[PDB]
């Protein structure tokens, strides 16, 4: 029957006082997190069974938590597993989930929920179901609905309650379609939290407090929320509203515009949601929700994304590709050489952590304008509030520009940041590899050129290791860390931690030319400048990345990269092998590559590239274009390009998988999508093979189908290596 | 085969938008003065005979909702047989009530229909009904929706045509529309709309600008919601930006307005003293992308001629809905319409586009000027909303 | 000329009005519903060769505006070419876009058309759209307004029809809707409705009350009205009757519910170039009406004149199925052409199943075209009443 149940352990502690308020604090013994699982749903099912048993005694509840965090998160582990066939299940999962909370709303008598921490997804569900919220202002606590970055939604009444809290617009922008985590602060304004405290200690007082004030000043409006009154008026109207109705169309399209057609059916279900549960009472609506929630669960998608956001974005950080035993070691005062952009960033994102940072070039004129990028995102900071003066001015109080290399004395761990040349790295080890600690790490940030070359020009080979970056440093979240073969463990875990302590993801990747995230881009970008030589529109190019997920369409990436740059990696790849004994068979890309450079177009920096760059900014593709690679003459469908730039990522990360560069798919998918930005509904370039869907079907089988049927169309290079054969 | 003829094609003055002299006029109003202009042209006519009435409307809400067609047959005291059904394709709603009215003569079972259309755009202005493709995220997502003014724009960024092109449309229209009105050709069919005293409200087409001139219509600025563009370059991948040409002056009107046509067959027609002006030859639908939209005329133009056993060259006048400047330019370089064929008196850039009765008004804007100029056959055809498009070709009698 | 035939004729469940199991479901969802039940039954029917679909739906507001026919073809993916149309005569929507189907495919210029009505009478109640006639009180005071619950009771007044006697026939329309469903009559038809992800929503017509009796229906009080003036407005109308007996009530009218239906309509060589196989005939369609305050007597013109024009009487009818919009129309319908009893809505109808507007004329449509093949019966005459005072019938013939 309609029941609020679905053998495990309680998670809940009963308390009523003496003035009838029953006390649930939520403590699973299972985890140090409360956790929506079959234990919490069994809980909560015999709390809120028990609530209603004795209403005749009870005057108010408080739920609280007696972890660190108040609640965060699903049953992630259940929710992968479950198959299409599951939909059932799952729908009668949720539905039961509200139905307890909906109970809870419905008691006739105030509900306060006691936010002593992080309220993330169901936890924040569960306190929305509350009349009020106080949250503890401490640090480390946020609150939000981050479902839609796993490929949920917030289907335990997140999305339904939000909405007639905020009306559609507010909730879907500001809350529910990018997961957005605030500070507590940050929630009292939007309306998510009603009141603060400055010590959890205040909390559970103060819920009694308001409880008992309530009963007292409000008896008739106690325990009912805004939308269980006659007259309630939905904020910003409802979608038969004529002020909404007008607006309303364009929400779709907005959201089309800012995913730019990517397949994410996450925020498409979310807006439908939101919308299709205004339009009628709220336990209709909350059904609704019920079953786009189901649908995404069951969907591929949601389990690309919950294996790269959750299980693999924790095996990495719980160090799976950290060497085992090796201990941890302090970082006194951090290195750099150069003020370039890489340089500059990498100095922020150090000293934005608290460390002590020398910053060196050729000379001062050059470090003070490295540290000057520090400066000038300190100050976008500062006036968006972001920051307080206090801690900005002791930031960039730990940047000392420098032009000596005395000033690298007590220096414990180098970053170097030069050019890309190895006799000119050589030569710039050389002269501070005596100035800094005995123990330093002395770490490149190289794209391209082998760790294990760069090492020999210092004589503590076993300490140096590769840290390559990303631009921009203040932005970009990956670090690749290259193992020369001299490169020891303890080195590794070093460089490891101080990529956690920066606030950044590692992957550690043994030496080879490309490494992982320079050799795999170069395939997405050689992909897109083959169809271009093949006379495919340059426009029909940008608009497969956009559509395929990715962050920047590969041919303004290519500007940016530089083609006199990108020329010189391919001239430095046939020597590699060529020079070895193989054989190097060039791309298509190498003869569009040559020919832009022929004409003088080499990428932004030149100021002429695929596109026109005027006063700074990017204006419009070169018009050019079409005339000089016979644009138009090939017109393939849209899904091939898509299917040409995703396949051969793909296929050149299971490459470095089979070669032993990448030791992990944890580090293949993370490594991808933070590293060069491989969309995220692909779950990365290892999940995008377990997970492929198309005409064929679903699954490694449908990748290699689909993989000869692109070799058969485009070029052997599409051909699927024997380790994903059957 | 019953054969359908058309007896009477009447129509109102078009009250443009801002101040226009309609908006105190109910949409049901317009109508039954156009069924009393009927009576006072027929008083002999056997009102009983009358089947059906046919009416087109695309906002059937408010001042237009609950059947307006069946409130018309009550209000106008028309006999309580004579039906009433109000339908809905979007712009095409005035001629596809007209298409239906001849298939329902032709099956046989009805012997005289009135068909038409109703649209006050300014009380009732379009959306105002709601709508899934618009209003419900989920196919709205997936069918990308877009405005017919941005497919008008891309079409005109794919086709070539420049502003002044457009622009050049615009001024044609609005002095053909002026020569017709001066000289005399729309004096019998549109018909004065007068208060309950008599007293004059309309005698002709207000949003007409007769002293357009080039300078003119290169001044005015070029949906503002935002997105719609993102989202049809996603599907017209090949284009790179869209060149938006269209402004209010080369686009068409948003007007009020009434059309009626008496459709019956020549066992009717011979019953009842009536002379017909005009045979429905012919009748089609077909259709083109819904994110460019307004290309579906095109193929529906080139079914209704072959099944009719005609050319390009068989037909004396074309007449298409002013719907965007670009719609008609794409329309006439795809069938290489001579330019003296096309919208001979102007159109909906000049006059106004009063959705559910445009295909009725056009429509009897030929049957008049066939008769006119003693040529034979005219060809009539509409875009859609949607995707869709409809057309008609008319032979004189 | 061209001959018309019906081959496909399905409808959704009816859901209720209050805690209806179809109040989440969007009026477009029903009709992509069926479209993708119709692709189910033919994978390999060319879908290019259907060049209409014409939807009745009498409130086209909210969910239900914006032409909700062209709606259901984008949503549902079929070819663009296939058009779409709204259109609304009241309650006999459903069976004048089945009849304006057939008349277009009759005049040549049409070889396949999809046909049927929506309507989401929980989400869109009647009058949402307003109307010409509401918002203008001119023209209400003169064409003398009355809604069709009293032009009913006046119907059973003046042809002396009883409480007792209405009562009657509501509880004869429970029993046969609920023989039917038992027998399975309706398992091929009535298209059970899921979700996204392809769970139950509902599969049954939810609004039957198979206990009925004579005594709970007794009890029941009696019904725009329940405000004033209506009823004397049409007394000035019908001025020889003193006094409006008030029969009709909740058990004894049509439900309120939700519900969609769709026909298939083309010619024989639209069947035959794609394997359809055809299951009746469009003998003959007709519209005719009556006064507008007495509103409901419509439907006795129109079948004789469709009667008339297929050249045959009621002798040559097997079923006749007329809309149970009120009990008193049927008996007053039985009443003057002498319809055998047996033959007159043998499966039941609106008062046990609902009355889903714009839907109606074709769900009562394809309920006849599935009774004449298990009776193994030639002819079925359809009939619904209409608001205003019109009406229309439609003869089909077993193929
Ligand atoms: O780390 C997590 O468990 C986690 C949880 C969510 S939630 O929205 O399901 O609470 C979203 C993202 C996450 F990474
Ligand atoms: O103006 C130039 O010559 C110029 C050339 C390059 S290059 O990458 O082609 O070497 C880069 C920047 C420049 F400003």
């Amino acid at each position: 029957g309609s029941s609020h149940h679905h053998m495990p352990d309680n998670t809940i502690q009963w308390d009523k006082d003496a003035d009838g308020i029953v006390t649930l604090t939520m403590d699973d013994p299972s985890g140090s997190t409360n956790v929506m699982n079959e234990a919490y749903i069994e809980s909560m099912g015999k709390a809120v069974d028990r609530l209603v048993a004795e209403k005749d005694s009870i005057t108010g509840v408080v739920v609280a938590s007696a972890k660190k965090t108040f609640f965060a998160g699903g049953d992630v582990k259940t929710m992968i597993q479950a198959r299409p066939e599951d939909a059932g299940d799952v729908f009668n999962t949720v539905e039961t989930i509200k139905r307890q909370l909906r109970t809870l709303e419905t008691l006739g008598k105030p509900v306060v929920a006691a936010i002593n921490g992080a309220a993330l997804g169901g936890g924040l569900e569960i306190a929305l179901a509350c009349h009020h919220r106080i949250a503890a202002d401490v640090k480390g606590s946020q609150l939000g609905l981050p479902e839609v970055t796993l490929g949920l939604l917030p289907g335990g009444g997140g999305v339904t309650r939000t909405v007639r809290m905020f009306g559609i617009q507010n909730a879907f922008v500001s809350v529910l379609a990018q997961g957005t985590r605030f500070k507590p602060a940050k929630a009292k304004e939007i309306g998510l939290v009603d009141e603060l405290v400055a010590t959890v200690e205040e909390l559970v007082p103060a819920a009694k407090a308001w409880i008992k004030e309530e009963l007292k000043a409000n008896p008739d409006g106690a325990g009912v929320q805004p939308w269980d009154k006659k007259g309630y008026k939905m904020p910003g109207g409802t979608p038969s509203s004529p002020g909404l109705a007008a607006i309303l169309p364009s929400f779709p399209s907005n959201l089309r515009k800012q995913l730019k057609g990517a397949p994410m059916p996450a925020p498409r279900a979310i807006l439908a949601a939101a919308v299709e549960g205004a339009q009628v009472d709220f336990d209709t609506a909350s059904r609704i929700e019920s079953r786009y929630f189901a649908s995404l669960v069951t969907g591929q998608v949601a389990k690309n994304m919950m294996q790269a956001f959750f299980f693999d974005l924790q095996a990495i950080n719980a160090g799976g590709s950290r060497p085992e035993g090796i201990g941890k070691t302090p970082i006194k005062r951090i290195g750099v050489l150069g003020a370039g952009m890489m340089g500059a960033g990498i100095a922020y994102v150090s000293a934005k952590a608290g460390y002590e940072v020398v910053l060196k070039d050729v000379s001062l004129e050059a470090a003070a304008k490295g540290k000057g990028y520090s400066e000038k995102l300190e100050a976008k900071a500062l006036e968006r509030g972001r920051t307080t003066q206090e801690r900005s001015d002791a930031l960039l109080a730990r940047i000392t520009p420098t032009a000596d290399a005395a000033d690298f004395k007590g220096v414990d761990f180098v970053i170097e940041a030069v050019f890309e040349n190895q006799e000119l790295k050589h030569k710039v080890f050389g002269e501070i590899e005596d100035i800094v600690e005995p123990n330093a790490i002395l770490g490149s940030n190289t794209s391209t050129l082998p760790i294990t070359g760069l090492a020999t020009g210092v004589k503590r080979q076993e300490d140096f290791i590769g840290i390559h970056f990303f631009s921009p440093v203040d932005k970009m979240p990956l670090v690749e860390i290259i193992k020369g073969e001299k490169t020891s463990d303890e080195a590794l875990a070093r460089v490891f931690d101080y990529t956690l302590a920066i606030g950044k993801t590692p992957i550690v990747v043994n030496d080879s030319r490309g490494f992982f995230t320079s050799r795999v881009i170069g395939t997405f970008v050689n992909e897109a400048l083959a169809m271009l030589g093949e006379g495919v529109e340059p426009a029909s190019i940008e608009q497969a990345g956009s559509q395929a997920g990715y962050p920047a369409p590969p041919l303004q990436l290519s500007d940016e990269l530089n083609l006199e740059l990108m020329h010189k990696i391919a001239v430095a790849t046939r020597k590699g092998v060529e020079d070895a004994g193989g054989t190097y068979q060039p791309h298509p890309a190498e003869a569009v590559v040559e020919k832009m450079i022929e004409l003088g177009r080499s990428g932004r920096l030149k100021g002429a590239g695929f596109y026109e760059y005027a006063d700074g900014k990017r204006s419009g593709l070169w018009p050019g274009l079409r005339e000089t690679f016979k644009s138009g003459s090939s017109q393939p469908p849209l899904q091939d390009m898509i299917d040409r730039m995703l396949f051969a990522e793909a296929l050149e990360t299971q490459k470095c998988l089979d070669e032993g560069v990448l030791t992990s798919t944890a580090d293949a998918n993370i490594g991808s999508i933070m590293g060069i930005g491989f969309p995220p509904w692909t779950g990365g370039s290892a999940q995008f093979i377990v997970g492929y869907s198309g005409p064929a079907g679903t699954g490694k089988a449908a990748f290699v189908a689909r993989a000869r049927e692109l070799a058969a169309a485009y070029g052997d290079r599409f051909l699927p290596p024997e380790s994903l054969l059957s | 085969s019953e054969e359908a003829f058309i007896y009477e094609a009447i129509r109102t003055p078009r009250g443009k938008q801002k101040n226009g002299s309609l908006h105190e006029v109910k949409p049901l109003s317009l109508v039954v003065g156009l069924i009393d202009e009927l009576r006072k042209r027929h008083p002999d006519l056997d009102e009983n005979l009358i089947s059906d009435v046919i009416l087109g409307c695309v906002s059937p809400v408010g001042d237009q909702g609950g059947d307006i067609a069946r409130a018309a047959v009550l209000a106008s005291g028309m006999p309580v047989t004579s039906g009433g059904v109000q339908l809905n394709r979007f712009c095409a709603s005035g001629l596809e009530a007209v298409n239906t009215a001849a298939q329902k003569v032709r099956s046989g079972w009805d012997d005289l229909v009135l068909a038409g259309g109703v649209e006050s755009m300014s009380r009732v202005p379009m959306g105002s009904d709601g709508g899934a493709m618009g209003l419900d995220p989920a196919t709205n997502y997936d069918v990308m929706f877009v405005p017919q003014s941005i497919g008008a724009d891309l079409i005109a960024t794919i086709e070539g045509f420049s502003r002044e092109d457009v622009d050049a449309y615009a001024l044609r229209s609005q002095q053909k529309a002026a020569e017709a009105w001066s000289g005399g050709y729309f004096a019998k069919s549109v018909v004065p709309v007068r208060d309950q005293n008599g007293l004059l409200i309309l005698d002709h087409d207000e949003h007409m600008r007769p002293d357009t001139t080039k300078e003119g219509l290169a001044k005015l600025k070029p949906a503002a919601l935002g997105g719609f563009d993102d989202v049809a370059l996603q599907k017209y991948h090949w284009v790179e930006k869209i060149n938006h040409v269209h402004t209010g002056g080369n686009s068409s009107g948003i007007v009020d307005g009434a059309a009626l046509v008496m459709i019956g067959s020549a066992a009717a027609g011979k019953l009842q003293g009536l002379t017909p002006r005009a045979r429905i030859v012919a009748t089609a639908t077909s259709g083109a992308d819904p994110v460019i939209m307004l290309t579906g005329p095109t193929p529906a133009t080139r079914k209704v001629l072959d099944r009719a056993g005609l050319t390009v060259d068989d037909i004396d006048l074309f007449e298409l809905n002013e719907a965007f400047a670009s719609v008609v330019l794409k329309f006439q370089k795809d069938l290489n319409i001579p330019d003296e064929k096309l919208n001979v008196n102007g159109g909906a850039i000049a006059m106004g586009h009063p959705l559910g009765a445009t295909g009725a008004m056009i429509l009897g804007t030929m049957v008049d000027e066939l008769e006119r100029r003693n040529a034979r056959r005219a060809l009539i055809t509409l875009c859609i909303g949607g995707g869709m498009g409809v057309a008609t070709i008319i032979e004189r009698v």
